[PDB]
Protein backbone atom coordinates (compact mmCIF):
# COMPACT_ATOMS: atom_id res chain seq x y z
CA UNK A 1 0.00 0.00 0.00
CA UNK A 2 2.86 2.75 0.72
CA UNK A 3 4.82 1.36 -2.24
CA UNK A 4 1.85 1.64 -4.90
CA UNK A 5 0.74 4.57 -3.06
CA UNK A 6 4.09 5.77 -3.06
CA UNK A 7 4.87 9.08 -5.16
CA UNK A 8 3.67 9.03 -8.65
CA UNK A 9 3.47 10.59 -12.34
CA UNK A 10 6.86 8.55 -12.74
CA UNK A 11 8.27 5.28 -14.74
CA UNK A 12 7.35 1.97 -12.30
CA UNK A 13 7.61 -0.96 -13.81
CA UNK A 14 7.93 -3.37 -11.35
CA UNK A 15 4.53 -2.29 -10.35
CA UNK A 16 3.12 -4.76 -12.20
CA UNK A 17 4.99 -7.70 -10.82
CA UNK A 18 3.81 -6.00 -7.42
CA UNK A 19 0.22 -6.36 -8.36
CA UNK A 20 1.09 -10.06 -9.13
CA UNK A 21 2.76 -10.84 -5.65
CA UNK A 22 -0.09 -8.63 -4.03
CA UNK A 23 -2.49 -10.55 -6.33
CA UNK A 24 -0.98 -13.30 -4.58
CA UNK A 25 -1.38 -11.66 -1.58
CA UNK A 26 -5.25 -11.00 -2.16
CA UNK A 27 -5.06 -14.75 -2.28
CA UNK A 28 -4.07 -14.39 0.98
CA UNK A 29 -6.82 -11.86 1.98
CA UNK A 30 -9.03 -14.08 -0.61
CA UNK A 31 -7.55 -17.76 0.86
CA UNK A 32 -7.76 -16.23 3.99
CA UNK A 33 -11.45 -15.46 3.61
CA UNK A 34 -12.41 -18.61 1.79
CA UNK A 35 -10.46 -19.90 4.58
CA UNK A 36 -12.82 -17.23 6.72
CA UNK A 37 -16.37 -19.12 5.62
CA UNK A 38 -14.67 -22.70 5.64
CA UNK A 39 -13.39 -21.84 8.90
CA UNK A 40 -17.13 -21.30 9.97
CA UNK A 41 -18.39 -24.38 8.31
CA UNK A 42 -15.61 -27.07 9.92
CA UNK A 43 -14.47 -25.53 12.72
CA UNK A 44 -18.43 -24.60 13.62
CA UNK A 45 -19.43 -28.40 12.95
CA UNK A 46 -16.37 -29.59 14.82
CA UNK A 47 -19.01 -29.69 17.31
CA UNK A 48 -22.24 -31.98 17.63
CA UNK A 49 -24.22 -31.03 20.44
CA UNK A 50 -26.13 -28.18 22.11
CA UNK A 51 -24.13 -28.20 25.52
CA UNK A 52 -25.26 -28.84 28.87
CA UNK A 53 -26.84 -25.30 30.15
CA UNK A 54 -27.18 -25.14 25.91
CA UNK A 55 -24.74 -22.14 25.97
CA UNK A 56 -22.37 -20.77 23.42
CA UNK A 57 -19.26 -23.37 21.70
CA UNK A 58 -15.99 -21.58 22.30
CA UNK A 59 -15.54 -22.33 18.35
CA UNK A 60 -17.36 -18.99 18.18
CA UNK A 61 -15.02 -17.27 20.28
CA UNK A 62 -12.45 -18.63 18.15
CA UNK A 63 -14.65 -17.12 15.39
CA UNK A 64 -15.00 -13.57 16.97
CA UNK A 65 -11.47 -13.29 18.21
CA UNK A 66 -10.47 -14.50 14.60
CA UNK A 67 -12.20 -11.66 13.76
CA UNK A 68 -10.34 -9.35 16.04
CA UNK A 69 -7.09 -10.71 14.67
CA UNK A 70 -8.83 -9.28 11.41
CA UNK A 71 -9.41 -5.81 13.19
CA UNK A 72 -5.93 -4.36 13.78
CA UNK A 73 -4.66 -5.10 10.85
CA UNK A 74 -7.20 -2.56 9.44
CA UNK A 75 -4.88 0.00 7.02
CA UNK A 76 -3.95 -2.97 5.17
CA UNK A 77 -7.55 -4.54 5.69
CA UNK A 78 -8.54 -1.73 3.90
CA UNK A 79 -6.72 -1.83 1.29
CA UNK A 80 -6.88 -5.43 1.11
CA UNK A 81 -10.17 -5.42 0.49
CA UNK A 82 -9.29 -4.46 -3.60
CA UNK A 83 -11.33 -5.75 -6.56
CA UNK A 84 -12.76 -8.79 -5.09
CA UNK A 85 -16.26 -9.98 -5.13
CA UNK A 86 -19.03 -11.32 -2.43
CA UNK A 87 -18.79 -14.80 -4.81
CA UNK A 88 -15.36 -14.49 -3.41
CA UNK A 89 -15.76 -15.92 0.10
CA UNK A 90 -19.06 -18.31 -1.30
CA UNK A 91 -19.53 -21.70 -1.87
CA UNK A 92 -21.74 -21.06 -5.04
CA UNK A 93 -24.91 -23.68 -4.22
CA UNK A 94 -25.76 -20.77 -1.29
CA UNK A 95 -28.87 -18.41 -1.29
CA UNK A 96 -29.03 -15.00 -0.68
CA UNK A 97 -32.06 -15.73 1.48
CA UNK A 98 -29.20 -17.36 3.94
CA UNK A 99 -27.56 -13.87 4.02
CA UNK A 100 -29.43 -10.45 5.50
CA UNK A 101 -28.35 -8.30 3.04
CA UNK A 102 -29.71 -5.97 0.72
CA UNK A 103 -23.19 -1.74 -3.81
CA UNK A 104 -19.80 -2.42 -5.22
CA UNK A 105 -18.28 0.81 -3.91
CA UNK A 106 -15.60 1.33 -2.20
CA UNK A 107 -13.47 -0.76 0.76
CA UNK A 108 -16.18 0.65 3.43
CA UNK A 109 -18.66 -1.29 1.51
CA UNK A 110 -17.19 -4.56 1.25
CA UNK A 111 -15.59 -3.93 5.04
CA UNK A 112 -19.56 -4.20 6.42
CA UNK A 113 -20.42 -6.99 3.58
CA UNK A 114 -17.78 -9.12 4.18
CA UNK A 115 -17.68 -8.68 7.80
CA UNK A 116 -21.76 -9.43 8.36
CA UNK A 117 -21.76 -11.95 5.36
CA UNK A 118 -19.46 -13.82 7.81
CA UNK A 119 -21.62 -13.78 11.00
CA UNK A 120 -24.54 -14.82 8.60
CA UNK A 121 -22.14 -17.89 7.35
CA UNK A 122 -21.89 -18.34 11.74
CA UNK A 123 -25.66 -17.99 11.80
CA UNK A 124 -26.46 -20.69 9.35
CA UNK A 125 -23.95 -23.20 10.15
CA UNK A 126 -24.91 -22.99 13.85
CA UNK A 127 -28.52 -23.06 12.71
CA UNK A 128 -27.99 -26.11 10.67
CA UNK A 129 -25.84 -27.82 13.27
CA UNK A 130 -29.05 -27.35 15.88
CA UNK A 131 -31.47 -28.37 13.17
CA UNK A 132 -29.24 -31.35 12.85
CA UNK A 133 -29.17 -31.74 16.89
CA UNK A 134 -32.69 -31.67 17.79
CA UNK A 135 -34.21 -33.89 14.81
CA UNK A 136 -31.65 -35.94 13.73
CA UNK A 137 -33.36 -37.70 10.90
CA UNK A 138 -35.08 -34.92 8.78
CA UNK A 139 -33.81 -32.24 6.43
CA UNK A 140 -31.72 -28.91 7.75
CA UNK A 141 -34.50 -26.33 6.60
CA UNK A 142 -33.28 -22.62 7.07
CA UNK A 143 -34.20 -19.01 8.53
CA UNK A 144 -37.88 -20.22 9.12
CA UNK A 145 -39.84 -19.44 11.62
CA UNK A 146 -42.74 -19.98 9.59
CA UNK A 147 -41.32 -23.57 9.11
CA UNK A 148 -43.77 -26.45 9.87
CA UNK A 149 -41.06 -29.19 11.07
CA UNK A 150 -39.34 -27.43 14.46
CA UNK A 151 -40.65 -28.10 17.47
CA UNK A 152 -37.48 -26.27 19.26
CA UNK A 153 -38.10 -22.84 17.90
CA UNK A 154 -38.03 -21.40 21.09
CA UNK A 155 -34.89 -23.44 22.14
CA UNK A 156 -32.92 -23.04 19.13
CA UNK A 157 -34.15 -19.53 19.44
CA UNK A 158 -32.18 -18.88 22.76
CA UNK A 159 -29.02 -20.77 21.75
CA UNK A 160 -28.34 -18.75 18.86
CA UNK A 161 -28.83 -15.09 20.52
CA UNK A 162 -26.92 -16.48 23.06
CA UNK A 163 -24.40 -16.64 20.27
CA UNK A 164 -25.28 -13.42 18.74
CA UNK A 165 -24.82 -11.84 21.96
CA UNK A 166 -21.55 -13.14 22.12
CA UNK A 167 -21.05 -11.79 18.49
CA UNK A 168 -22.19 -7.98 19.54
CA UNK A 169 -20.63 -8.12 22.93
CA UNK A 170 -17.52 -8.23 21.25
CA UNK A 171 -18.22 -5.83 18.34
CA UNK A 172 -18.95 -4.37 22.03
CA UNK A 173 -16.01 -2.77 21.93
CA UNK A 174 -14.49 -3.71 19.05
CA UNK A 175 -13.08 -1.72 16.22
CA UNK A 176 -15.48 -3.94 13.76
CA UNK A 177 -17.54 -1.45 16.06
CA UNK A 178 -16.19 1.22 14.30
CA UNK A 179 -15.40 -0.82 11.14
CA UNK A 180 -19.03 -1.80 10.37
CA UNK A 181 -21.12 1.33 10.60
CA UNK A 182 -24.48 1.42 8.31
CA UNK A 183 -26.45 -1.75 7.31
CA UNK A 184 -24.22 -4.35 9.09
CA UNK A 185 -26.19 -3.33 12.08
CA UNK A 186 -29.23 -4.19 10.36
CA UNK A 187 -28.05 -7.25 9.54
CA UNK A 188 -27.10 -8.22 12.79
CA UNK A 189 -31.27 -7.21 13.24
CA UNK A 190 -32.47 -9.38 10.76
CA UNK A 191 -30.28 -12.02 11.64
CA UNK A 192 -32.06 -11.36 15.06
CA UNK A 193 -35.80 -11.24 14.81
CA UNK A 194 -35.30 -14.66 12.56
CA UNK A 195 -34.64 -15.91 15.97
CA UNK A 196 -36.67 -13.63 18.27
CA UNK A 197 -39.59 -15.09 15.96
CA UNK A 198 -38.69 -18.26 16.53
CA UNK A 199 -39.12 -17.96 19.96
CA UNK A 200 -42.86 -15.95 18.80
CA UNK A 201 -43.62 -19.00 16.54
CA UNK A 202 -46.25 -21.10 19.10
CA UNK A 203 -47.23 -17.83 20.51
CA UNK A 204 -48.24 -17.34 17.32
CA UNK A 205 -49.98 -20.32 16.97
CA UNK A 206 -51.86 -19.11 20.22
CA UNK A 207 -53.16 -16.28 18.82
CA UNK A 208 -53.52 -17.83 15.32
CA UNK A 209 -55.91 -20.59 16.39
CA UNK A 210 -57.84 -18.29 18.94
CA UNK A 211 -58.57 -15.51 16.56
CA UNK A 212 -59.26 -18.82 13.92
CA UNK A 213 -61.66 -20.06 16.81
CA UNK A 214 -63.01 -16.67 16.76
CA UNK A 215 -63.48 -16.98 13.38
CA UNK A 216 -65.32 -20.79 12.79
CA UNK A 217 -68.06 -19.70 14.73
CA UNK A 218 -68.44 -16.29 13.34
CA UNK A 219 -71.46 -17.34 12.06
CA UNK A 220 -74.31 -17.87 14.02
CA UNK A 221 -75.52 -16.77 17.70
CA UNK A 222 -74.09 -15.91 20.94
CA UNK A 223 -72.75 -18.53 22.43
CA UNK A 224 -75.01 -20.89 23.47
CA UNK A 225 -72.57 -23.31 22.54
CA UNK A 226 -70.92 -23.23 25.84
CA UNK A 227 -68.53 -25.48 24.59
CA UNK A 228 -67.01 -22.55 22.40
CA UNK A 229 -67.06 -20.17 25.29
CA UNK A 230 -64.58 -22.45 27.13
CA UNK A 231 -63.31 -23.69 23.81
CA UNK A 232 -61.40 -20.18 23.00
CA UNK A 233 -61.24 -19.27 26.38
CA UNK A 234 -60.02 -22.88 28.01
CA UNK A 235 -57.79 -23.98 25.33
CA UNK A 236 -56.52 -20.26 25.14
CA UNK A 237 -56.05 -20.15 28.74
CA UNK A 238 -54.16 -23.98 28.12
CA UNK A 239 -52.10 -22.93 25.38
CA UNK A 240 -51.02 -19.69 27.18
CA UNK A 241 -49.82 -21.21 29.99
CA UNK A 242 -47.97 -23.93 28.26
CA UNK A 243 -46.45 -20.93 26.46
CA UNK A 244 -45.48 -19.21 29.94
CA UNK A 245 -44.26 -22.35 31.33
CA UNK A 246 -41.98 -22.94 28.55
CA UNK A 247 -41.01 -19.48 28.75
CA UNK A 248 -39.24 -19.80 31.96
CA UNK A 249 -36.24 -22.69 30.53
CA UNK A 250 -34.91 -19.55 29.43
CA UNK A 251 -32.93 -16.39 30.82
CA UNK A 252 -31.78 -13.55 28.76
CA UNK A 253 -28.87 -11.65 29.10
CA UNK A 254 -29.60 -8.74 26.72
CA UNK A 255 -31.75 -5.99 28.67
CA UNK A 256 -32.72 -5.13 24.84
CA UNK A 257 -33.77 -8.88 23.90
CA UNK A 258 -35.79 -8.73 27.13
CA UNK A 259 -37.47 -5.67 25.81
CA UNK A 260 -37.58 -7.09 22.29
CA UNK A 261 -39.23 -10.47 23.03
CA UNK A 262 -41.39 -8.79 25.70
CA UNK A 263 -42.89 -6.22 23.32
CA UNK A 264 -43.30 -8.31 20.31
CA UNK A 265 -45.18 -10.97 21.59
CA UNK A 266 -47.00 -8.17 23.38
CA UNK A 267 -48.07 -6.87 20.66
CA UNK A 268 -48.52 -10.24 19.50
CA UNK A 269 -50.97 -11.28 21.16
CA UNK A 270 -53.52 -8.19 23.01
CA UNK A 271 -55.78 -6.42 20.22
CA UNK A 272 -57.17 -9.86 19.70
CA UNK A 273 -57.65 -10.52 23.59
CA UNK A 274 -58.55 -6.86 23.35
CA UNK A 275 -61.62 -7.17 20.90
CA UNK A 276 -62.25 -10.63 21.64
CA UNK A 277 -62.63 -10.48 25.63
CA UNK A 278 -64.05 -7.35 25.48
CA UNK A 279 -66.42 -9.07 23.07
CA UNK A 280 -67.28 -12.00 24.63
CA UNK A 281 -67.26 -10.59 28.16
CA UNK A 282 -71.20 -10.47 28.02
CA UNK A 283 -72.09 -14.21 28.69
CA UNK A 284 -72.41 -14.76 32.48
CA UNK A 285 -72.80 -13.59 35.53
CA UNK A 286 -69.64 -15.13 36.76
CA UNK A 287 -67.61 -15.25 33.19
CA UNK A 288 -65.02 -15.84 36.31
CA UNK A 289 -66.01 -19.60 35.92
CA UNK A 290 -65.64 -19.66 32.27
CA UNK A 291 -63.39 -16.85 31.49
CA UNK A 292 -59.99 -16.13 33.56
CA UNK A 293 -57.77 -12.71 32.88
CA UNK A 294 -58.16 -9.07 32.18
CA UNK A 295 -56.00 -7.72 29.70
CA UNK A 296 -54.46 -5.64 33.04
CA UNK A 297 -53.78 -9.27 34.61
CA UNK A 298 -52.34 -10.86 31.74
CA UNK A 299 -50.59 -7.89 30.90
CA UNK A 300 -49.31 -8.25 34.10
CA UNK A 301 -48.19 -11.36 33.92
CA UNK A 302 -46.55 -10.43 30.79
CA UNK A 303 -44.72 -7.94 32.34
CA UNK A 304 -43.40 -10.28 35.41
CA UNK A 305 -42.80 -12.93 32.44
CA UNK A 306 -39.85 -10.59 31.72
CA UNK A 307 -37.88 -10.86 34.77
CA UNK B 1 -35.50 -15.21 41.36
CA UNK B 2 -31.61 -14.93 40.43
CA UNK B 3 -30.13 -16.94 43.21
CA UNK B 4 -32.01 -19.92 41.79
CA UNK B 5 -31.13 -18.45 38.40
CA UNK B 6 -27.13 -18.92 39.28
CA UNK B 7 -27.70 -22.44 40.46
CA UNK B 8 -27.66 -24.33 37.38
CA UNK B 9 -28.29 -21.03 35.98
CA UNK B 10 -25.38 -20.33 33.96
CA UNK B 11 -22.41 -19.37 35.93
CA UNK B 12 -21.04 -20.60 33.03
CA UNK B 13 -21.88 -17.74 31.18
CA UNK B 14 -20.11 -15.76 33.79
CA UNK B 15 -17.42 -18.20 32.74
CA UNK B 16 -18.09 -17.42 29.00
CA UNK B 17 -17.27 -13.55 30.16
CA UNK B 18 -13.75 -13.94 30.92
CA UNK B 19 -13.61 -16.49 28.28
CA UNK B 20 -14.54 -14.19 25.88
CA UNK B 21 -10.38 -14.07 26.58
CA UNK B 22 -11.52 -10.42 27.85
CA UNK B 23 -9.52 -10.56 23.78
CA UNK B 24 -8.12 -7.71 23.05
CA UNK B 25 -5.74 -9.57 24.73
CA UNK B 26 -4.64 -12.69 22.92
CA UNK B 27 -5.01 -14.93 26.28
CA UNK B 28 -7.29 -17.25 27.18
CA UNK B 29 -5.47 -18.75 30.34
CA UNK B 30 -8.82 -18.88 31.70
CA UNK B 31 -7.65 -21.42 35.17
CA UNK B 32 -10.23 -20.73 37.89
CA UNK B 33 -11.31 -23.05 40.03
CA UNK B 34 -13.85 -23.44 38.23
CA UNK B 35 -15.93 -21.69 39.60
CA UNK B 36 -18.31 -22.37 41.74
CA UNK B 37 -18.82 -25.54 40.01
CA UNK B 38 -20.82 -25.80 42.66
CA UNK B 39 -23.05 -27.36 45.75
CA UNK B 40 -24.44 -30.21 44.01
CA UNK B 41 -23.60 -32.28 47.32
CA UNK B 42 -25.69 -30.83 49.87
CA UNK B 43 -25.06 -27.39 49.51
CA UNK B 44 -27.18 -26.95 46.88
CA UNK B 45 -29.71 -28.67 49.48
CA UNK B 46 -28.40 -26.13 51.95
CA UNK B 47 -29.36 -23.33 49.22
CA UNK B 48 -33.14 -24.74 48.67
CA UNK B 49 -33.43 -25.22 52.67
CA UNK B 50 -32.55 -21.85 53.29
CA UNK B 51 -35.65 -21.30 50.62
CA UNK B 52 -37.74 -23.93 53.17
CA UNK B 53 -36.11 -21.38 55.78
CA UNK B 54 -37.59 -18.49 53.75
CA UNK B 55 -41.01 -19.64 53.17
CA UNK B 56 -41.27 -21.49 56.42
CA UNK B 57 -41.11 -18.01 58.31
CA UNK B 58 -43.54 -16.64 56.11
CA UNK B 59 -45.77 -19.59 56.74
CA UNK B 60 -45.32 -19.33 60.52
CA UNK B 61 -45.50 -15.98 59.75
CA UNK B 62 -48.84 -15.50 58.40
CA UNK B 63 -49.90 -18.36 60.24
CA UNK B 64 -49.91 -16.65 63.30
CA UNK B 65 -53.41 -14.88 61.32
CA UNK B 66 -54.89 -18.10 61.72
CA UNK B 67 -55.96 -17.66 65.31
CA UNK B 68 -58.39 -15.39 65.93
CA UNK B 69 -56.45 -15.00 68.48
CA UNK B 70 -58.21 -18.27 68.83
CA UNK B 71 -61.51 -16.42 69.08
CA UNK B 72 -60.79 -13.49 70.97
CA UNK B 73 -57.96 -11.46 73.60
CA UNK B 74 -55.25 -14.20 72.86
CA UNK B 75 -54.04 -11.30 71.27
CA UNK B 76 -50.29 -10.78 71.78
CA UNK B 77 -49.98 -14.09 69.94
CA UNK B 78 -46.30 -13.40 68.89
CA UNK B 79 -45.35 -16.66 70.30
CA UNK B 80 -46.52 -19.65 69.59
CA UNK B 81 -48.32 -22.18 67.57
CA UNK B 82 -50.69 -24.35 70.09
CA UNK B 83 -54.17 -23.97 71.35
CA UNK B 84 -56.74 -25.16 69.10
CA UNK B 85 -60.07 -23.95 71.29
CA UNK B 86 -62.61 -25.01 68.71
CA UNK B 87 -65.72 -22.80 69.80
CA UNK B 88 -65.79 -22.67 66.03
CA UNK B 89 -70.00 -20.02 66.31
CA UNK B 90 -69.20 -17.61 66.29
CA UNK B 91 -68.13 -14.08 65.63
CA UNK B 92 -65.72 -12.84 68.10
CA UNK B 93 -63.97 -14.86 66.09
CA UNK B 94 -63.33 -16.88 62.98
CA UNK B 95 -61.75 -13.55 62.11
CA UNK B 96 -57.99 -13.80 61.51
CA UNK B 97 -58.27 -11.24 62.73
CA UNK C 1 -9.31 -22.28 51.19
CA UNK C 2 -10.96 -19.37 51.96
CA UNK C 3 -12.77 -19.23 50.04
CA UNK C 4 -15.55 -19.46 51.38
CA UNK C 5 -16.58 -19.11 48.69
CA UNK C 6 -16.47 -20.66 45.37
CA UNK C 7 -19.04 -17.23 44.50
CA UNK C 8 -21.92 -18.87 45.55
CA UNK C 9 -21.08 -18.82 49.23
CA UNK C 10 -19.75 -15.23 49.02
CA UNK C 11 -21.96 -14.29 46.77
CA UNK C 12 -24.84 -16.41 48.19
CA UNK C 13 -24.17 -14.59 51.50
CA UNK C 14 -25.80 -12.24 48.64
CA UNK C 15 -28.28 -14.97 49.69
CA UNK C 16 -27.35 -16.03 53.02
CA UNK C 17 -26.97 -12.33 54.87
CA UNK C 18 -29.40 -11.53 52.50
CA UNK C 19 -32.02 -14.48 53.00
CA UNK C 20 -30.88 -13.58 56.77
CA UNK C 21 -31.88 -10.46 55.46
CA UNK C 22 -35.61 -11.28 54.27
CA UNK C 23 -35.34 -13.15 57.60
CA UNK C 24 -34.44 -10.49 60.21
CA UNK C 25 -36.47 -8.12 57.97
CA UNK C 26 -39.87 -10.55 58.26
CA UNK C 27 -39.69 -10.07 61.63
CA UNK C 28 -38.81 -6.67 61.65
CA UNK C 29 -41.77 -5.86 59.53
CA UNK C 30 -44.45 -8.92 61.75
CA UNK C 31 -42.86 -7.21 64.50
CA UNK C 32 -43.71 -3.99 63.06
CA UNK C 33 -47.23 -4.33 62.01
CA UNK C 34 -48.34 -6.72 64.63
CA UNK C 35 -47.29 -4.60 67.21
CA UNK C 36 -49.17 -1.53 66.24
CA UNK C 37 -52.18 -3.80 65.15
CA UNK C 38 -52.47 -5.34 68.85
CA UNK C 39 -51.93 -1.92 70.08
CA UNK C 40 -54.81 -0.97 67.23
CA UNK C 41 -56.46 -4.51 69.33
CA UNK C 42 -56.38 -2.98 73.24
CA UNK C 43 -57.79 0.23 71.46
CA UNK C 44 -59.85 -2.12 69.05
CA UNK C 45 -61.70 -3.75 71.89
CA UNK C 46 -60.61 -2.73 75.59
CA UNK C 47 -60.80 1.04 74.44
Amino acid sequence: NDVKKSLRGKELQNYNLLQDCTQEVRQVTQSLFRDAIDRIIKKANSISTIPSNNGVTEATVDTMSRLRKFSEYKNGCLGAMDNITRENWLPSNYKEKEYTLQNWEDHNVLLSCFISDCIDTLAVNLERKAQIALMPNQEPDVANPNSSKNKHKQRIGFFILMNLTLVEQIVEKSELNLMLAGEGHSRLERLKKRYISYMVSDWRDLTANLMDSVFIDSSGKKSKDKEQIKEKFRKFNEGFEDLVSKTKQYKLSDPSLKVTLKSEIISLVMPMYERFYSRYKDSFKNPRKHIKYTPDELTTVLNQLVR
Amino acid sequence: EHIEKFLDGTYQNSIINEKRKENILIGDSNIIESYQKSLILKEEQINEVRLKGEEFITSVSQNLISFFTSSQSSLPSSLKDSTGDITRSNKDSGSPL
Amino acid sequence: KNTTSSSNENPILRWMSIKMNGFQNELNELSGHMISKIIHSQRLILQ
